């Protein structure tokens, strides 16, 4: 059979020339039964057609088609918990959008589709239905009607098989939760497979770390209340007895590094089997096989068990893979952030041997920038090479600007408002620019800041900061003055270590003192500067312009940021003034915090904080009183009122600036003051030492299901402040404020957890060793950031 | 986002002109790939901002043998002839049923006339009645269907 | 949108395209095309709509419409226009140079298809002017990744990168500026036999 | 700052398996494909085994393989460190 | 939310129901979907609460005989109905514990560990007690000592409904529903499987409970699967009717009465499963399993009403509120006494 010409029935949207461009059969061809079947299913594979019939006229071979209906609109009904536009976006992604055609054989898959989304967020009674209304000119108008129903919540997380540990105390470390107190953010009661998955891993590790080497998970069951509003999960476990590690035999393609791998699998026998201590050396081996070129070194450990001794012999098998080479590291998706910004985070080098782990390191290095919604990594074999390979990163960029209101409430600050606007990836340069504001009882602080996190390629940062602080000493429990400062800082930050940071920078400050109630300490400083103001009239002013070289060192080896349980944080930070400044001083402060645990589950840890500060003038001038050190309060010596510890003002007789009875003043000639006057209100010193010792304990009364969520301390706090230029000789009647031997001490209990209002710290302290002047404050607290 | 509404309008570009590198003697330049290789398509066409980018009942056909060859395909296609006036060169057909492949079926009676029109001969098919699913009612669709069936016979 | 006759809706939307207010010319074209998605004047409303989407910087909607046009009318007289247009929309998304060139070589690929297939296009003289820009633009991309790796000290990566620039984009400005980086990489790995070779190449060629 | 690795990995043992008069398909099998060849006329293979750990200084060994017009190993030139 | 609950039917009562007595047993079940019902055996009610409390009550007045708590010191998580047989009260716990307490004083006669959570009403036959655990393990414990005699291993879907099938015994074989959608038939001797017939119709699946057998045919329901009649011998399907539930049904005369998963009660003929009357006025009111009490269907609902349905047309005979905590566990119509336990543990008797 030869075709003289080809004719078309039922072509509407599809151009004759498009259908004609799709067919194997051509004009003037000798076609048989199998050739026409091969174009019938070519036309079908176009996806423009509902039914294709290709049959023979005499001369002509004619094509009958029914074109799939063209969507006229997509509308959404009863879709409460998901917004029309976002859900219209997912439909376009999957191939259903206005102007494109609908195959009527997927309208069910469409519902089953986004209805299956609802099951993911636990609306198990959800029901989405497509009604596809026909219109003239072969169009449809599909509306998806939704019945979201009610979200289902976990009624119970039961464990069965557990004898050595109570069900409740195991659930303690679970992400999925069956009970969430009103006053505690332990998580939602909402189900996800991902949560259960990592939770069965938390359960498996928990056991293996305690030497349960033959611990298996026999089965997991997620049941479902008929009404579909309640979810019951049950793990069934066999927790075979404890086992000490006998030895470890390494057996596979070691690439003749058998020498160094016995150093990685050295163990002191008798030591209990430990699942993470096992994974450590599976990764130590896999790391130095990586160190010798190999992409995907596989290590797999199989505990060989002997019940006579009750020992386990670790049979580790390892076969180093092949070597491969990265020819290109591509980045697709970065449509706003420049290539260097995400390239400089890579630990895999281009034009070098790949490490399966170095490309993984380089992925979450991009996630922790927080510049990308998603970060997916693909490793392709470069065509026609046995070992060369491309590594591409597929990023989805997110809006990285933000406004952030903060409200907090503490006994040191009252309400504190944080508020600022922030852009972390300025025009996709990795540049952080932001305007930030702080405001409590005693100070308001506004700053503008630009940072380059990679001044140099190795990630030393160069800071940049205009600030404005406005301080009211009265509202901070101090001898009343007011500082209205402003200036500029530029600081390099050098990383030297995963655990150590350095920073060095210069900075101008313009202090502007006024409203100073005359005292001898504040005055002897002003006489250092050469300024000689009225000793009787608290309408005064002093304006310094300082230039300061600032340095600092921070060490952080805290095993975890929240509820630290092991290792130390240490922060040293110093100031000294380059000559040409009005003032001539230096200052150094050192903070220490050391956690050592005393049990294996890390539920009893002792903590040693120490806070040291020292400063003094250089050219016979003094250190300003506005740079003084303070002590006492919830942050330092708990039980004492904020800044109460140290030297107290001794006032002059002066005239109060706006006098008003029914208002107490301190040495106003208006109340018959003749000579100098002792006081309660503190001024602080240029030399401070505080040191506490908390004893972190399990919290004793609430459920072990969420007990780990709250941390009880018992603390013994000590501290002193003093000033060294205090003329003890000249002020013989008054106490010796140059004597540091005056150590204040307090004991009490502290609670700490995360509530709906934010993170709490309740300190209830009791000052048993308190000196005259020192003001007590036994109950202190903090809600949010303060 | 806002950066796109300033490309999409008019902005122009005169980037560094291309120039072939000369190879020193005693060596050659790497082999040219050919992927990013601009052909020299000549002509004076307007370049950017001067370039107009705005986008640019009855069916009759023309073709002794003529008339008897028309009544012949209608007889071989199994359409009943109602009124056959060979003299006036105009016939009437009974209700012809079509298929195509869409919705519910359309059915019509026609008037096929063949009379000379200058140096050629015309075949004029007029759709008399059009009853779809027993409901007289698209108009060009089924006049051209009948005109196509006689045209394929020719 | 109203439901007037199509004749006056096309008239309405035409005099909204002539006033350069595309937001309303779209909402009437969209309605006309959704209601009459085939017909003899159906292609004209589809062209006007991809023009409107483009000038209102609705570039995803413009691409989605251009690709559906080319799928259903690959032999239509004015697919030289439709192709020229998907070149512009892709070159708009580019927005140039150190960011993802996926939109640039998409643009390039299309402008190449325009000139190979329709060398006598009214849009071909302008098109060739555009993929002369796009060439050294995605040469500039390779230059910047070469430039990063020379700061990193990844000499193997930088010579492999500029070797690729000589291969893919030899007649560009970016590759002239790139050669001294190759020469450096060689010298840094004490492969100064090879450095001396690329040293001869820069010494024998314009910076222009 | 991290460890910089560049070029091909060379065991001192896989450079035994290479000897003069081998094809490119045999050396490529013995050593893997090289990260860099010469793109300027001459058909040479550069195996640069460069590594540079943090604040320690580079150790590079440069194995340079020259092939004939046929594509068979003519000259093998290597050196274990830099000067 | 919840897509449409039905309003309380308004009906004129052809008699007047009254709470003859009531007695509290701890806090009860609460909002924890459980099988735990009361057990009537020898003019003495046996009830229990989830925490472990179990009480023996006098069937006429509801006055306590013995109370004793099985919670050690941790709650006992008692779930597995109550069944008395051979001077023993059987309680399955969700701590994979099965208790058998002496009927006389309430001492622990024995206690056994089991393959998993003992959700099922313990069924006692052939000198063995049948437990269907929550892992699809179906175990047979000796009623004398409590030692596990055999352990059949039913398969389990990715996701089930909470609750397992209580088997019935006939001719020394046990017939369980499963969470697969498969009724199974096992020998009481060693747990040798005879036949296993599927009656099940993204995620669609179908737990079962409690098949009943009358003269060589076995009836079963699957949740969202069919009500079927199977050949006792072959396992062979004889008829399917397309309607599914989770709560027991009851066969009497040549009629089946059951409550759909949408809480519409029906009477079908056992010969073909063709509907006689349907009443859809209790729809989505979270009804319990039905029981026959002097020619009247009695069903409790979640709001703590129990409605009496005429067995001849499906129209209501009497309505009554009796507890506000709610109903969900099965009533017990036996020995001319009607008993029901509400969620808060309160055991009522109804005349």
């Amino acid at each position: 059979f030869v075709v003289k010409d080809i004719h078309f029935e039922g072509l509407q949207r599809v151009a004759v020339g498009a259908a004609l461009l799709s067919m194997p059969v051509r004009t003037g061809d000798t076609v048989n039964d199998e050739d026409i079947s091969n174009t019938i299913r070519a036309l079908f594979a176009t996806g423009n057609f509902e039914d294709v019939r290709v049959l023979r006229d005499g001369d002509t071979l004619l094509v009958q088609v029914k074109e799939r209906p063209t969507i006229a609109s997509i509308t959404f009904s009863g879709n409460k918990s998901v917004k029309d536009d976002m859900l219209k976006q997912n439909l376009e992604a999957s191939g259903v959008r206005v102007g494109e055609s609908l195959d009527r054989t997927t309208i069910a898959d469409i519902e089953k589709g986004l209805e299956d989304f609802y099951y993911s967020v636990g609306k198990y009674s959800a029901s989405v239905k497509a009604v596809v209304t026909p219109l003239p000119r072969n169009r449809v108008d599909l509306k998806l009607v939704f019945q979201e129903g009610v979200s289902a919540e976990i009624q119970q997380i039961n464990i069965v098989g557990n004898h050595a540990f109570t069900t409740d105390e195991l659930i303690s470390h679970f992400q999925l939760r069956d009970e969430v107190p009103w006053w505690n953010v332990v998580g939602d009661r909402k189900y996800q497979k991902q949560k259960l998955a990592g939770d069965l891993e938390t359960l498996r590790s928990y056991y293996l770390d305690r030497g349960y080497a033959r611990f298996n998970i026999d089965s997991t069951q997620v049941s479902l209340t008929p009404d579909k509003k309640g979810i019951y999960v049950t793990v069934n476990i066999t927790e075979g007895d404890q086992y000490k590690l006998s030895g470890v035999e390494v057996s596979g393609n070691l690439a003749g590094h058998s020498a160094e791998i016995e150093q990685l699998t050295k163990i002191e026998p008798g030591e209990l089997y430990n699942g993470t201590k096992v994974t450590k050396m599976e990764d130590d081996i896999k790391k130095l096989l990586g160190r010798y070129g190999y992409a995907y070194p596989r290590v797999q450990s199989m505990p060989e068990i002997n019940d006579a001794d009750k020992t386990v012999k670790l049979r580790v098998n390892v076969d180093a893979g092949n070597r491969f080479y990265v020819r290109k590291i591509r980045f697709e998706g970065n449509d706003t952030s420049k290539d260097a910004v995400l390239r400089r985070e890579m630990r895999q080098m281009e034009g070098a041997w790949l490490g399966s782990d170095l490309v993984d390191q380089g992925k979450e290095r991009l996630n922790r920038l927080g510049f990308f919604e998603t970060v997916d990594t693909d490793t392709q074999r470069v065509p026609g090479s046995p070992d060369q390979v491309d590594v591409v990163y597929k990023v989805k960029e997110r809006n990285t600007g933000s406004f952030n209101f903060g409200i907090g409430y503490g006994t040191e600050s009252g309400v504190s408002f944080q508020a600022g606007v922030q852009q972390d990836n300025w025009l996709g340069t990795g540049y952080a620019v932001g305007i930030n504001g702080t405001k409590n009882d005693y100070q308001t602080y506004a700053e503008l800041s630009v940072t380059n996190p990679y001044f140099t390629v190795d990630g030393v940062s160069l800071g940049g900061r205009l600030f404005y602080n406005d301080f009211q000493a009265d509202d901070a429990d101090l001898s009343d003055y007011t500082n209205k400062s402003y200036g500029t800082d530029v600081t390099l930050g050098f990383p030297i270590n995963e655990y150590n940071s350095l920073r060095a920078g210069l900075g101008y400050v313009h202090n502007s003192l006024s409203n100073m109630q005359p005292q001898v300490a504040m005055w002897r400083y002003l006489y250092s500067m050469g300024e000689h103001p009225s000793t009787s009239d608290q309408d005064n002013s002093f304006k310094t312009d300082d230039f300061t070289f600032n340095y600092g060192w921070t060490y952080n080896k805290l095993d975890r940021g929240y509820f630290p349980t092991d290792g130390s944080r240490v922060n040293l930070t110093g100031k000294v003034t380059i000559p040409g400044s009005d003032n001539e001083y230096y200052k150094v402060t050192l903070d220490t915090a050391t956690y050592v645990p005393i049990d294996d589950d890390h539920k009893w840890v002792v903590l040693g904080r120490t806070r040291w500060g020292y400063g003094d003038g250089l050219g016979g001038k003094e250190m300003p009183f506005y740079e003084n050190f303070y002590a006492g309060g919830s942050s330092t010596v708990r039980g004492f009122q904020s800044n109460t510890i140290g030297p107290k003002a001794v006032y002059f007789p002066h005239q109060a600036s706006n006098y008003d009875p029914d208002y107490d003043y301190e040495c106003a000639t208006q109340d018959g003051a003749k000579d100098l006057c002792k006081s309660d209100d503190a001024v602080g010193g240029n030399a401070m030492a505080v040191a506490s010792l908390e004893f972190i304990t399990p919290t004793p009364f609430i459920s072990d299901k969420y007990a780990n969520s709250v941390r009880t301390s018992f603390f013994w706090d000590m501290g002193t402040v003093w000033d060294t230029n205090w003329d003890s000789s000249q002020y013989s009647g008054y106490p010796d404020y140059s004597d540091p031997s005056n150590i204040r001490m307090s004991a009490g209990i502290a609670l700490q957890w995360m509530s709906p209002l934010g993170p709490l710290v309740f300190s209830y302290a009791q000052p048993f060793k308190k000196y005259d002047g020192d003001k007590a404050e036994q109950f202190q607290f903090n809600i949010g950031k303060t | 986002r806002y950066k796109r509404q300033v490309s999409g309008d008019e902005a122009y570009l005169e980037a560094a002109p291309l120039a072939e590198l000369h190879a020193p003697a005693g060596m050659i330049l790497p082999v040219t790939s050919g992927d990013y290789a601009i052909p020299v398509t000549n002509g004076s066409g307007a370049v950017g901002k001067a370039l107009d980018i705005r986008p640019p009942d009855t069916a009759s056909l023309l073709v002794n043998t003529l008339w008897p060859q028309v009544v012949s395909v209608l007889q071989a296609k199994n359409y009943t002839i109602t009124q056959r006036d060979d003299a006036g060169q105009t016939l009437t057909t009974d209700w012809v049923q079509w298929n195509r492949l869409d919705e519910d079926e359309q059915r019509g009676r026609y008037q096929i006339s063949v009379k000379p029109q200058g140096y050629q001969q015309a075949v004029t098919v007029k759709l008399l009645n059009l009853e779809q699913a027993g409901k007289p009612v698209s108009m060009q669709r089924y006049s051209t269907e009948m005109m196509n069936v006689i045209s394929a016979g020719l | 949108v109203p439901d007037n006759p199509p004749n006056e809706i096309y008239a309405t939307a035409q005099q909204k395209l002539q006033d350069g207010n595309w937001r309303q010319a779209i909402t009437q074209l969209e309605a006309l095309d959704n209601r009459y998605p085939f017909g003899p004047y159906s292609q004209q409303v589809q062209l006007d709509l991809i023009y409107a989407y483009y000038k209102n910087a609705d570039l995803p909607l413009a691409q989605a419409a251009i690709d559906r046009f080319i799928r259903l009318n690959p032999t239509h007289p004015n697919i030289d226009y439709v192709m020229y247009m998907r070149g512009l929309t892709n070159m708009a998304l580019d927005d140039s140079s150190d960011r993802d060139p996926q939109h640039a070589r998409a643009a390039f690929s299309d402008f190449s298809k325009l000139v190979r297939g329709y060398p006598n296009s009214q849009y071909t003289t302008d098109a060739t002017k555009r993929l002369v820009f796009l060439k050294d633009r995605l040469a500039k991309y390779e230059y910047s990744v070469a430039e990063y790796y020379t700061e990193r000290g990844a000499w193997v990566a930088v010579v492999n990168r500029v070797e690729g620039m000589l291969r893919d984009y030899p007649d560009t400005q970016a590759t002239r500026d790139a050669l001294p980086l190759m020469e450096n990489a060689y010298r840094q790995m004490q492969m100064n036999a090879q450095a001396e070779k690329v040293a001869k190449i820069i010494a024998a060629n314009s910076s222009n | 700052r991290p460890d910089i690795n560049q070029g091909n990995y060379l065991t001192a043992n896989d450079v035994s398996k290479i000897r003069v008069g081998m094809t490119q398909q045999q050396v490529a099998y013995a050593l893997g494909t090289p990260l860099m060849s010469d793109p300027f006329g001459t058909n040479t293979w550069f195996y640069v085994f460069r590594q540079q750990p943090g604040h320690e200084g580079v150790t590079q060994q440069t194995l340079t393989l020259t092939f004939n017009s046929s594509g068979v190993l003519t000259n093998i030139d290597n050196k274990p460190a830099l000067s | 939310d919840v897509v449409k609950m039905s309003p309380l039917p308004t009906v004129e009562n052809q008699f007047t129901p009254t709470t003859a007595w009531s007695t509290s047993v701890g806090s009860g079940i609460g909002n924890f979907y459980s099988n735990l019902h009361p057990a009537l055996a020898d003019n003495v009610v046996y009830a229990a609460d989830r925490a472990g409390l179990v009480k023996a009550l006098n069937a006429d007045d509801g006055k306590e005989i013995w109370s004793v708590s099985l919670a050690e010191k941790e709650p006992a998580l008692l779930s597995g109905g109550v069944t008395v047989s051979g001077g023993h009260v059987y309680i399955g716990s969700e701590k994979a514990q099965v208790y058998a307490l002496n009927t006389s004083d309430g001492t622990v006669a024995w206690q056994t560990k089991v393959a998993g959570e003992a959700l099922s009403r313990p069924v006692v036959s052939d000198g063995l007690v049948l437990i269907h655990t929550s892992n699809g393990q179906l175990q047979a414990l000796n009623e004398a000592d409590g030692a596990v005699k055999w352990t059949v291993n039913l398969d389990m879907p990715s996701l089930s409904l909470r609750g397992e099938s209580a088997p019935t015994t006939a001719f020394g074989a046990a017939v369980v529903g499963g969470d697969n959608g498969r009724v199974s038939a096992v020998l009481m001797e060693q747990g040798q499987m005879i036949w296993q017939q599927r009656i099940s119709q993204d995620r669609l699946s179908d737990v079962d409970t409690t098949p009943v057998v009358v003269n060589g045919v076995v009836f079963a329901l699957a949740y969202n699967g069919n009500l079927t009649a199977l050949d006792l011998r072959s396992g062979q399907i004889m008829w399917k009717r397309e309607l599914g539930s989770v709560n027991d049904f009851i066969v009497d005369g040549n009629r089946i009465y059951l409550v759909d998963q949408n809480d519409r009660v029906m009477a079908l003929t056992i010969d073909g499963g063709v509907t006689l009357w349907t009443q859809s006025d209790l729809l989505h009111r979270l009804l319990t399993s039905p029981v026959l009490y002097n020619g009247n269907l009695v069903v409790g609902d979640s709001e703590g009403y129990l409605h009496w349905i005429n067995v001849e047309d499906g129209r209501f005979v009497a309505q009554q509120k009796v507890d506000s905590s709610g109903f969900q566990t099965e009533p017990v119509a036996a020995d001319g006494k009607l008993l029901i336990q509400a969620k808060d543990g309160t055991v009522y008797s109804i005349t």
